């Protein structure tokens, strides 16, 4: 991974969570699950949805009618028309093939890039009231509610308040 | 008490491939590759093919006795020729120009046939009941239906003058041939003029035809030769037919609005009521995604031909489960 | 107490799109799509272009008599035509190679009209005074300022022989023509002679031409037709002319040096003294940026087309005042 | 954004500061203002200028007519100059849409990437000697003035002089 | 104690071209243009070239004296025609759809040629010794080797019927002439017959030619001219001659089954024994990069041309010594 | 550089190091020398080759003759076969530039990522028991002896072992 996250100190995913792309795991004494950010998550989407929808929509056709009919004297016009039907042909494909190869690289790397965003998002409002331990967790040196959980996941955490 | 940051995982096996690595299996992902057919002839821009059947196109203008005449829809989006269109010109000869007016008839509105030159008023001093074996119908030697064979009624071929005026408000085509016999000899036994000649002229249009007089080999059994002109009358136009022999006249003609940008397809696909924005020889395909691998020979709004077997774009992540 | 890392923000509302997001505005930006054009037709590479006032290029260069000649220039960088191009040819016919003619002349370095059959001196045994109602100048039946019409002096027409070197250095476009009488009286009561025939030949060129004698629909009150041929003459090579009738004699021809690469621009935009390198029909437009939606067929060293409305590029970054 | 700088932990732009694209803000008892850092505001310049004049100047041209003339016998040949002209236009359209997309994304994550970089400079020499806030900005724990403030934007701030 | 993280570096001066910066010192680096060619011209598919020699196409076909050494393999997958074959049509005249031959011919893989009318037997009442100054060899009055010049023996030149049936089980090529004398003195000198034609017929070919006489600028001291015409003639068919005068007749033709998709490359490299997937005028080169700077014209599986001086992809990284 | 490690905060490259495109230089009391990580170079060795065979490999192409042959009275389409010729080479040319530019940036960029990559892994593991320079050296406050360095190397270093 680019940014280094996604199969990087973040070895693997979580089939644990069906509602989004990026989000958390959190374990208290009032329970455990999964919750999906739906901030990263939906802006991923949107992200994705728009290049798709590029790759498709900006491709522009009129009606045309590829095949032309040439008799025995001929020979020469029919095989430019060959010509221009074969160049237009090694030209998209060509051009297609790595234009997939090309974004879907850059469509992987936008994923590690949001994991680790969202990570050091966690990690700046968090600060020394928690440990990391480099598995993408930290360890909370304070108690930690599901109300405070959700304070995390908010972006909305009150760090004075758990100062400990 | 802890939080982790993580990310998605499913049982997705689908597979993309990246510039730094091959099958990578991703969450989720996108098909930008059109890989299937309908197996059927649609209809484009709301409107059915022309069929000819047995016929091939020159069959049906000229009207081979084996092809169904009249049967034509007054409008079609393009072409259909299959196998079995063999039926063309019986008489052996050259089709002038047979390309070109074949991408004139392409698509067409309004199309009908009419009676140019009514075969019993048009041409009292001449003799219109030439046929041959060639061209056979119901066990008798025939003709083509648009076409008429003038030859000399009593020795005598006089000069023939006839015109068409173009009333109907567009275009008209109009076919007519040129008959070669192999000899001097059958030249004057059909016309009686050695120097014959035919002539055809409108506003933009004047050529003349000269039997062209020659040994050759026999084609469906004939020595002569036949060849078939055409020319596109413009609505308020007339059109003068002037020979001293030779002239194969038009009996029927066609008046039509050429449409633009069709074309032909030869295929032995079924034809059905369904609509497409594309067809392609095998059948018709969705046209949303901008490329496909079916068939680089198309007529419509059709996503670019390309090589590739799999084209597919990672949406979602790299799955590891 | 503290300093801080950050980034400029300004007033800037240029918007640019990105392959995640549209519509994003940026602090700074740059257009890569050329959207305008200056309304005019202008001198391409320092060059103005042939203009031909109420006359197409056929009837400018057989000279038809409503072409008044502003002693046209003797170079051009590409031609113009305009809706208002209507005087071609007067007398009814074919024009043969008329696109390969038009194309090949779309600019030349060198043209100058000369004298290249001398009315006065070129035909002692014919007569040179043919004139026609379908040509007509200040309300006269007249003829092309630069063919001869060539008739039968005291009821013979001998057959006659002209030839022309070309010392000019250059390449020499010579034109004719043909005529086709209506009847065979016509055909008698000008040239004398049933069997005549024209024949043109060079080291390059050689053509024969018959009198094709037929009664046709009314032109410009004509029942006959005139068709119009031409080759051009290399440097040091002759061209003979050789007919016992029919023969539209040259009178004038034209030595010129042709360019290549350019074409006909048709358009009613007005010319200017302006310059460009790239010439559309609509106007001329810069060619610095890659791309341009003006039009698809230029002529120029010019922009690649496309249907884009808007290319623009982000220079600067995100702009979050 | 890719590098979570630009509307990332930094949240807005400047307007106060007109001299270059990434800069600093710095307040202390002697006063406050704006300065833009000229090293990598001019580098980022200096690639951006080769990145536009390389998508302008690779491009060429050479002197053609694109226009062809055909008459009402020659509607196949025609209707084949039509298709090399539109097929030329769906290439070059859906490639320069494409790559106006493409490179305009890379653009904004170019700018992103200097700003993280630049702050990220800022924080290596500091060091403890300071307290980073979040928000782009780092409190001191010693006394720095114009001159200690100008030693910062120049990154010859010297550490071992402040202690605390 | 301490231990560093760091990155290659070498004295590797090679540099690539990236966005952001031009002339950037990588460590590694692969070449994705195809810079060079090996100077030679090579065999494509397995299969040699066909060598012209002096000769153009023209001359080979028509047997012009200066290509009779020439040897000729029974295939080739394309022709090659250098700055020194000047050797056309010998005898001033046009060579009909002579483009199209030349496309056509461009690859073979069975060619024969035979004795299609054997000189000795098939003409006892024509003269076939006719030669002219203008296809001299070895400074002596000569002729086509392939044809045959028919003039009167005696006195007189009888009507001469023959006809070819093609039992090759391929097609065959039949090349013949038309001469066009430039007086009726020599017409009647030549063939006695003021009234001379030639027809031609098969199954697919009709024409009848008759001499058109006028004087001409002479080239290679002929005011006369001789055309030149081909025909393919398929499996099973029949061709047909008949001539009252001027035929310049088939003596040897040419049994063939085409190729497809080749073409004809003009160079003065020498051919070798070798093999390429793409032959450029210049030499052969390597198909394996996706791009080559070395000709625009090309035969075969070839990389794509480019004006690029260097494409030059980093594979390493900055290299900082 | 776009993460600006190389020609970064680790300023220049190591002729010393023979073995590989990223690695590391060890100074203990025990001697001195480069060793290359086999992971990461192989990982960059992999992921490049892909990417120039996917740039050579994806280029297919049919048997075809460019040239045509037309006379005097065909100037029209024979200059329709040059806009062919001319269109085919504009396209590729540009296309073919532009790919090497871009792409040239990409791998470099991609280099510039590895190098952090192992820098913030090698960070991670030691934390404080080393002090960061950052020049991208790290000052051990322990002893580290060739086993040492080694788990260092090898990912395995134990950070309890060395808190002295
Ligand atoms: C003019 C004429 O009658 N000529 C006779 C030759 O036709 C004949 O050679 C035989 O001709 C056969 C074909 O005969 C037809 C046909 O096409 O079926 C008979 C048609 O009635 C006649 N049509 C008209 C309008 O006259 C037609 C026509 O003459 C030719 O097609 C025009 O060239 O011919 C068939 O080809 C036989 O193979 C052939 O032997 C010879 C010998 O009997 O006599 C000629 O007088
Ligand atoms: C040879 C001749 O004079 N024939 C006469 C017919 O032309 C004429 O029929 C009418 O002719 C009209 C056209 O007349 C001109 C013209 O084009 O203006 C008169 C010109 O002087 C004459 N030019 C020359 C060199 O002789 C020209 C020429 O004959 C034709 O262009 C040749 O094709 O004809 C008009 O077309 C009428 O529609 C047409 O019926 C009849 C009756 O007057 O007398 C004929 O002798
Ligand atoms: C039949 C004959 O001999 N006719 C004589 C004319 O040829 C001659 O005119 C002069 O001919 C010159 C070239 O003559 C050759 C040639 O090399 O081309 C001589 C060849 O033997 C002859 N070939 C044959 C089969 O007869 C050839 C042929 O006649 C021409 O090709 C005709 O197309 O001519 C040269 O062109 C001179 O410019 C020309 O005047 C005249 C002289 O008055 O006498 C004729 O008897
Ligand atoms: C040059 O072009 C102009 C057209 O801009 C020609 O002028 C006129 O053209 C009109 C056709 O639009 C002719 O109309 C006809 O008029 C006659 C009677 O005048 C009528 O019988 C026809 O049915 C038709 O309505 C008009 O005659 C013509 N005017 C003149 C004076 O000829 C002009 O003829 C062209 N000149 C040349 C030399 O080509
Ligand atoms: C075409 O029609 C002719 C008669 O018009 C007939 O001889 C022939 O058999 C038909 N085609 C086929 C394939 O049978
Ligand atoms: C094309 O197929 C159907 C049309 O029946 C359409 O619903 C579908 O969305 C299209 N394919 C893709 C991949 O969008
Ligand atoms: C082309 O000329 C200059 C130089 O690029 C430019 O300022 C001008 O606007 C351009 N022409 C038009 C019509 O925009």
């Amino acid at each position: 991974g680019l940014f280094g996250a996604i199969a990087g100190f973040i070895e693997g995913g979580w089939t644990g969570m069906i509602d989004g792309w990026y989000g958390y795991h959190h374990q208290n004494e009032q329970g455990s699950g999964y919750a999906a950010d739906q901030k990263s998550t939906q802006n991923a989407i949107d992200g994705i949805t728009n290049k798709v929808n590029s790759v498709i929509e900006k491709m522009n056709t009129q009606f045309t009618a590829v095949g032309k009919e040439f008799n025995n004297l001929e020979r020469r016009i029919e095989n430019l028309n060959k010509k221009v039907d074969d160049g237009f042909l090694d030209i998209w494909t060509y051009n297609a093939e790595l234009l997939v190869l090309l974004e879907n690289e850059r469509t992987l790397d936008f994923h590690d890039s949001n994991v680790r965003n969202l990570y050091e998002k966690v990690k700046s409002q968090l600060k020394n009231n928690a440990k990391e331990i480099g598995n993408g967790c930290f360890e909370f040196y304070h108690k930690c509610d599901d109300a405070c959980m959700e304070s995390v996941r908010n972006g909305t955490y009150d760090y004075p308040k758990y100062s400990e | 008490d802890t939080i982790c940051i993580g990310y998605h995982a499913n049982n997705s096996t689908d597979t993309v491939d990246t510039v730094l690595e091959k099958n990578v299996t991703v969450t989720h992902s996108v098909n930008l590759l059109e890989d299937s057919h309908n197996g059927k002839l649609c209809k484009l821009k709301g409107i059915a093919p022309l069929q000819l059947g047995k016929c091939n196109i020159a069959g049906w203008l000229l009207g081979n006795p084996e092809c169904d005449l009249l049967l034509t829809a007054s409008s079609w989006s393009y072409i259909v020729e299959t196998s079995n269109s063999e039926n063309g010109t019986c008489y052996p000869g050259d089709f002038i120009d047979y390309e070109e007016l074949r991408e004139q008839l392409s698509s067409v509105s309004s199309f009908e046939k009419f009676e140019i030159f009514p075969k019993t008023s048009s041409w009292p001093n001449h003799e219109t009941t030439g046929v041959t074996a060639a061209c056979s119908y119901a066990g008798a030697s025939s003709f083509y239906r648009n076409l008429l064979w003038l030859t000399k009624k009593g020795s005598s071929y006089p000069k023939l003058s006839k015109s068409y005026v173009n009333n109907k408000g567009k275009e008209v085509l109009v076919l007519w041939g040129v008959h070669h016999p192999p000899t001097g000899t059958d030249q004057q036994s059909l016309y009686q003029n050695a120097d014959a000649y035919v002539s055809v002229g409108s506003s933009k249009y004047n050529r003349r035809f000269t039997p062209e007089i020659a040994a050759r080999p026999k084609v469906r059994d004939l020595a002569s030769r036949m060849n078939y002109y055409w020319t596109l009358l413009e609505p308020g136009d007339t059109i003068t037919f002037e020979a001293t022999g030779n002239l194969i006249a038009p009996w029927y003609a066609f008046a039509l609005n050429r449409g633009s940008g069709s074309g032909i397809i030869t295929s032995d696909a079924p034809v059905h009521d369904c609509n497409t924005k594309c067809q392609t020889p095998h059948g018709a395909i969705n046209s949303s995604l901008p490329f496909q691998n079916i068939h680089p020979v198309t007529i419509g709004e059709c996503p670019k031909y390309v090589r590739s077997t799999k084209l597919r774009m990672a949406t979602g992540l790299r799955n590891i489960p």
